[PDB]
């Protein structure tokens, strides 16, 4: 069973950076596309970015637009989340998800694998 | 509505055949090209769930994607073939069907 493991999450200043990480177990990572979700308390799982198995075309939630990028190392098991001019709405727990189907979406619905989460609180 | 699976996933809705808007383009030329040929156009739509959504925007941009995909695919095998302008055209007359859809969904939550 092909596993995911968040990491990178942590407390950062209004404006700051962060980098997620998304690392997962097995050999078949490069044949799946991926992405990438956040849950803050009172609010259910919301999509944020996903990415072709191959890198091709990236997607993102209107919110996080020109502030985050979405990429992955294909060689490496890894895919990573760079968060940059974060804001205090940005604070979340961040899960990482294998998709399902040959499509990426936005709907919850679209992906499993979710990892256990990495925690970003921005003050 | 009817269940579907759509690029190996389940899940999705599909839509009533639905009387397609006419969109204005801002160009009276552009608005003929799309009455004679918007029945190249989706008349129905692919959705999700409202739960599977925190925003209208995502679910719309999933309604649009998905639909257009799936009309792609299946015209080009009748020999179908779109331009630049037809994919802008289908992409506003999809985007205010999956709305009316959302609209549709909302009431009903």
């Amino acid at each position: 069973a092909v596993q995911l493991q968040e990491s990178g999450g942590g407390l950062v200043q209004p404006g700051g950076s962060l980098r997620l990480s998304c690392a997962a177990s097995g050999r078949t990572f490069s044949s799946y596309n991926m992405g990438w979700f956040r849950q803050a308390p009172g609010k259910g799982r919301e999509f944020v970015a996903s990415i072709t198995s191959s890198g091709d075309k990236s997607d993102y939630t209107d919110s996080v637009k020109g502030r985050f990028t979405i990429s992955r190392d294909n060689a490496k098991n890894t895919m990573y989340l760079q968060m940059n001019n974060l804001k205090p709405e940005d604070t979340a727990t961040y899960y990482c998800a294998r998709g399902l189907g040959i499509y990426i979406i936005r709907a919850r619905g679209g992906y499993d694998h979710w990892g256990q989460g990495t925690q970003v609180t921005v003050s | 509505a009817a269940g579907a699976v759509v690029g190996g996933l389940g899940g999705y809705m599909l839509g009533s055949a639905m009387s397609r808007p006419i969109i204005h383009f801002g160009s009276d030329y552009e608005d003929r090209y799309y009455r004679e040929n918007m029945h190249r156009y989706p008349n129905q739509v692919y959705y999700r769930p409202m739960d599977e959504y925190s925003n209208q925007n995502n679910f719309v941009h999933d309604c649009v994607n998905i639909t257009i995909k799936q009309h792609t695919v299946t015209t080009t095998t009748k020999g179908e073939n779109f331009t630049e302008t037809d994919v802008k055209m289908m992409e506003r007359v999809v985007e205010q069907m999956c709305i009316t859809q959302y609209e549709r969904e909302s009431q009903a939550y």
